[PDB]
């Protein structure tokens, strides 16, 4: 029951202000080390603050002044108050009790923070048409705010050589991929191979059938 | 400030294998360094803590070693669900804790050369006043490949963006995706574009190219 | 007859911050300068009295403090600062008087392969008054459930060593410091200067 349940992440335009929580069972807060750590998408883990059981705070050059750590006892719960975000403050925090020597033993399961001042917008499907023994081709699914997006082909019955991309963030502050499959170059006359993008956040749900160009 | 440096920023390695992971501090931090384990979107995993100690509940494969600036993670033998990224993190400045870039363990496979596909823009997206041109690298392996792209043979930088799929259950390649921006206006401006792929199992760089008018 | 202050600075031995050494200096004569002037000190701050007026002065009693810290740590022996060493360790008041002095003891206090003799308090459950002095070596309980002197989850021995080895950082080897506490009281005044 040693246990870490993070809550009040989401998504917040750049100046806003989230409040994280991080309740506690099987360890007392206020007789702890318990710091709040970040990973950003892709990269690796970095310590934000920290609340020293008697009170002390300390925290990252980077959110210095803008973030303040607390707690309450009453509800043995860890607090983050995250003010005036930044772009960059985008990753995934994690709580955590730092027993020191003894390891940073026992970890939240972790809420995603995304700060962006982009407009949610469903994506657009291009093809990537298949050229002139094996072919390739795939959707091209571009422009979207916020993630999540998935790819099917052919409502289904296409998974074998299916490859979706995870999405990259391109410099307008929307996230674009490509689903690509390989398939016999014998079918590409007569099989008809169609993508099935859905993106929930602006309920889009786009069908486009790829075929050889001219 | 201490800095982490972990050696093989990935490894391959085999089930029942020998597998050994190191970290470096940029001072002595004597044995105050602690190994961590994580999996794709699941939270850290605390493997050793004091260099040495196993934590509790951890199989008895895990082993730590090192004391100074040097350290080890060793897995006796290799097991499946041993397939993840490897984190040190010092508790010698505790509670302000430094962790380690990752060393990521994937699947040994034999080595398997890219099958390199290009993807003009669709006549759709030209609409719109956008050119995606799109290079694939289909199941290689290892993971490590560069692409390089040419437009009318002048060679291509801050214009490009890569994304690499996680290692396949079945296959265990990779596939690789890079999508190259252009404004339709620059795009109709230039006649050859080309992707040229290196990677170990290829003898020379492959490249795949396209004019554009067809 | 002058003060002890040989018996402090230039002692072989120094306790570790956890358990403080407190030598009281009274009835004696004092020169503030033959340690100002000494040229031989990493920090000097004093705080609510100044070095060089030191030997003009009075004190009916004064308090010599004194432990050993890491380099990175001589910052936290401040009036207001917060920390492992201040919080749990060496508080000092908001309204200090007095004077601290440090400088580098890696010469004898590190030990090739680890000095394991200093020690600190690295759990704690509030933080110390002014000084104050934790010598309880109690497992610290960090969970709801008892430790009965068992060391295991949730159950922290509270003190950790210093690695102390001269082959260490800067401001991560051992420091030697000295608190020098001035009070005045309503009563007979015993620390003067010539
Ligand atoms: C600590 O020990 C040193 C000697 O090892 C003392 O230094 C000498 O003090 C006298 C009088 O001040 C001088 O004549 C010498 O030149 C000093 N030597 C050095 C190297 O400074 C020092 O005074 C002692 N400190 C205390 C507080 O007793």
């Amino acid at each position: 029951e040693v246990q870490l349940v993070e809550s009040g992440g989401g998504l917040i335009q750049p100046g806003g202000s989230l409040r994280l929580s991080c309740a506690a069972s099987g360890l007392i807060v206020s007789s702890n080390y318990m710091s709040w750590v970040r990973q950003a998408p892709g990269k690796g883990l970095e310590w934000v603050s920290v609340l020293y059981a008697g009170g002390s705070t300390d925290y990252a050059g980077s959110v210095k002044g803008r973030f303040t750590i607390s707690r309450d006892n009453s509800k043995n719960t860890l607090y983050l108050q995250m003010n005036s975000l930044r772009a960059e403050d985008t990753a995934v925090y994690y709580c955590a009790r730092d027993a020191a020597v003894y390891g940073i033993d026992v970890w939240g399961q972790g809420t995603t923070v995304t700060v962006s001042s982009a407009s949610t917008k469903g994506p657009s499907v291009f093809p990537l048409a298949p050229s002139s023994g094996t072919a390739a081709l795939g959707c091209l699914v571009k422009d979207y705010f916020p993630e999540p997006v998935t790819v099917s082909w052919n409502s289904g019955a296409l998974t074998s050589g299916v490859h979706t991309f995870p999405a990259v963030l391109q410099s307008s502050g929307l996230y674009s991929l490509s689903s690509v499959v390989t398939v016999p170059s014998s079918s590409l006359g007569t099989q008809t191979y169609i993508c099935n993008v859905n993106h929930k956040p602006s309920n889009t749900k786009v069908d486009k059938k790829v075929e050889p160009k001219s | 400030d201490i800095q982490m440096t972990q050696s093989p920023s990935s490894l391959s390695a085999s089930v029942g294998d020998r597998v050994t992971i190191t970290c470096r501090a940029s001072q002595s931090i004597s044995s105050y360094l602690n190994w961590y384990q994580q999996k794709p979107g699941k939270a850290p995993k605390l493997l050793i803590y004091a260099a040495s100690s196993l934590q509790s509940g951890v199989p008895s494969r895990f082993s730590g070693s090192g004391s100074g600036t040097d350290f080890t993670l060793t897995i006796s033998s290799l097991q499946p669900e041993d397939f993840a990224t490897y984190y040190c993190q010092q508790s010698y400045t505790t509670p302000l804790f430094t962790f380690g870039p990752g060393t990521k363990v994937d699947i040994k496979r034999t080595v398997a050369a890219p099958s390199v596909f290009i993807f003009p823009p669709s006549d759709e997206q030209l609409k719109s006043g956008t050119a995606s041109v799109v290079c694939l690298l289909n199941n290689f392996y290892p993971r490590e490949a560069k692409v390089q792209w040419k437009v009318d043979n002048a060679l291509q930088s801050g214009n490009s963006q890569e994304s690499v799929t996680e290692q396949d259950s079945k296959d265990s390649t990779y596939s690789l995706s890079s999508t190259l921006t252009l404004s339709k206006a620059d795009y109709e401006k230039h006649k050859v574009y080309a992707c040229e792929v290196t990677h170990q199992g290829l003898s020379s760089p492959v490249t795949k190219s396209f004019n554009r008018g067809e | 007859n002058l003060c002890p202050f040989g018996e402090v600075f230039n002692a072989t031995r120094f306790a570790s911050v956890y358990a403080w050494n407190r030598k009281r200096i009274s009835n004696c004569v004092a020169d503030y300068s033959v340690l100002y002037n000494s040229a031989s000190f990493s920090t000097f701050k004093c705080y609510g009295v100044s070095p060089t007026k030191l030997n003009d002065l009075c004190f009916t009693n004064v308090y010599a403090d004194s432990f050993v810290i890491r380099g990175d740590e001589v910052r936290q022996i401040a009036p207001g600062q917060t920390g492992n060493i201040a919080d749990y360790n060496y508080k000092l008041p908001d309204d200090f008087t007095g004077c601290v002095i440090a400088w580098n003891s890696n010469n004898l206090d590190s030990k090739v392969g680890g000095n394991y003799n200093y020690l600190y308090r690295l759990f704690r459950k509030s933080n110390l008054k002014p000084f104050e002095r934790d010598i309880s070596t109690e497992i610290y309980q960090a969970g709801s459930t008892p430790c009965n002197g068992v060391k295991g989850f949730n159950c922290y021995f509270p003190l950790q060593s210093y690695g102390f080895q001269p082959t260490y950082g800067v401001g991560y080897q051992p420091y030697r410091v000295v608190v020098l506490s001035f009070e005045l009281l309503h009563a007979p005044a015993t620390v003067c200067g010539p």
